[PDB]
């Protein structure tokens, strides 16, 4: 869809619950960066890309 | 400091085309969509289509597909909407707008462009002063203005003292005369005390006839 | 396409009142709904996006709610500058579609017009026409009666009038009436008068002048 997927971002998402994280850069679909975590149960959670906790979670995953 | 500046009002005959520009400034042009919305009598607002300013996407409303073309120019940060095969019923104000975070909402709008489609002859207005006098002064207030008569089509814009005078101005909606020509007046109330020291000039513009008149309104 | 039904089509309210405007979509639009304010002769201006988010610079008195098919715009304490037409816009599915609009009028206390008259300019007289303008400034309510009298004879069929939109600061109206005669007819009479009747006036107000004086 050519629209922002995250109308609000969620708090309290833990690394242990995350299966994957998708980072989508700005463009025609959305002028803001969007971060969507897919949890181990299949839930999708929109995350604040600016958040220092979100940056820490993604860098922890890369190790 | 986001600004969208559109080209001036136009008049066209049926069967002609019109190309309205929308010049953007104050943001990164290529990161957003520009949309076109028209406002025609009895139809509120209607989306015509949109295009992504960075390229790759252009969408048209099924109501205009086949006679609308939207184009973009990165070097001038301008988008154009060309509407072809004009009919008298295409008379409307055409707005461009920039998307917000996505094309679902319109964060900033251009000032609009009135396009009139008519077979009737274009006519420039005559501008006459409405001088302040003993018959337009009371309680310390003086009224003065300009009468902008016999023009076609709309719009006429009026400013006072090149936009420096805005308080107490009333530019009236035009009336349609029996001749098919329009007339309007623009008035302002000011202190009667300073009619001898202040200068009041009405600046009249009628873009379809390329008429620009500045009339100094003097006390009578 | 998605049909957007806005309710009410018009409303009248006083300064300080809470105003509620609703928008119903013919199908779920998933909160891709925005609200716009349009003043007469001006472009629309964004108020709310994604159903509830307030645009930058918009006063906190504006708020939005809703989901699925039903959305609401609320103005908590109406201000004179809120006189405008309001529109909803959905873009949950293309093409985006607008509501028909809600015209919000302001009720306020009675204000008598100030009345002014303008004889024709000598410039216009040189062209063969005489327009006489009667101005009624800053009054409320909009109902006002203007009568033209020429040598005390009531006129009919030779005037046009126009009223402004409600003022963004004081919610009043102004009215301009023009009596138009040929120069030849104008020169046949002496007394030109416009008689104004309005709720705010204790008696009708006549502004008059004698031609050539």
């Amino acid at each position: 869809e050519l629209r922002c997927q995250c109308l609000q971002t969620l708090q309290g998402i833990h690394l242990k619950n995350i299966q994957s994280v998708k980072v989508k850069s700005p463009g025609p679909h959305c002028a803001q960066t969007e971060v969507i975590a897919t949890l181990k149960n299949g839930q999708k959670a929109c995350l604040n890309p600016a958040s220092p906790m979100v940056k820490k979670i993604i860098e922890k995953m890369l190790k | 400091q986001v600004q969208l500046v559109q080209s001036g009002a136009e008049v066209k005959k049926p069967g002609a085309s019109v190309k309205v520009s929308c010049k953007a400034s104050g943001y990164t042009f290529t990161n957003y969509w520009i949309v076109w919305v028209r406002q025609a009598p009895g139809q509120g607002l209607e989306w015509m289509g949109d295009l992504y300013s960075g390229g790759g996407y252009t969408f048209y409303s099924e109501n205009f597909k086949g006679r609308v073309t939207m184009t973009r120019d990165t070097s001038t940060s301008t988008v154009y909407m060309e509407l072809s095969s004009l009919r008298s019923e295409d008379t409307a104000v055409y707005y461009c707008a920039r998307s917000g975070y996505d094309r679902t909402w319109f964060a900033h709008w251009g000032q609009g462009t009135l396009v009139t489609v008519s077979s009737a002859s274009t006519k420039g207005p005559s501008v006459f002063p409405l001088a302040p006098s003993s018959k337009s002064t009371s309680g310390g207030t003086a009224a003065l203005g300009c009468l902008v008569k016999d023009y076609f089509p709309e719009p006429v814009t009026v400013s006072w003292n090149s936009g420096a005078l805005t308080s107490g101005v009333h530019t009236f909606p035009a009336v349609l005369q029996s001749s098919g020509l329009y007339s309007l007046s623009s008035v302002v109330t000011v202190p009667s005390s300073s009619l001898g020291t202040q200068t009041y000039i009405c600046n009249v513009n009628h873009k379809p006839s390329n008429t620009k008149v500045d009339k100094k309104v003097e006390p009578k | 396409d998605i049909q957007m039904t806005q309710s009410p089509s018009s409303l009248s309210a006083s300064v300080g009142d809470r105003v509620t405007i609703t928008c119903q979509a013919s199908q779920d639009i998933e909160s891709y709904l925005s609200w716009y304010q349009q003043k007469p002769g001006k472009a629309p201006k964004l108020l709310i996006y994604y159903a509830t988010r307030l645009a930058d610079g918009v006063p906190s008195r504006f708020s939005g709610s809703g989901s699925g098919q039903d959305y609401t715009l609320t103005i908590s304490s109406l201000q004179p500058e809120d006189f405008a037409t309001y529109y909803c816009l959905q873009h949950g599915e293309s093409p985006p579609t607008f509501g028909q609009g809600t015209k919000l009028e302001i009720k306020r206390t009675v204000a008598a017009p100030s009345v002014f008259i303008f004889p024709p300019s000598d410039e216009q007289l040189k062209s063969g026409t005489a327009s006489v303008v009667c101005l009624l400034n800053n009054f409320y309510p909009r109902e006002a009666k203007v009568q033209w009298k020429v040598d005390n004879a009531l006129q009919s069929g030779n005037s046009q009038e126009s009223v402004t939109e409600q003022d963004s600061k004081d919610s009043t109206y102004s009215l301009s009436s023009t009596l138009t005669l040929s120069k030849a007819d104008y020169e046949k009479h002496k007394v030109y008068a416009c008689e104004v009747t309005h709720q705010g006036l204790s008696s009708p107000v006549t502004k008059s002048f004698n031609r050539g004086e």
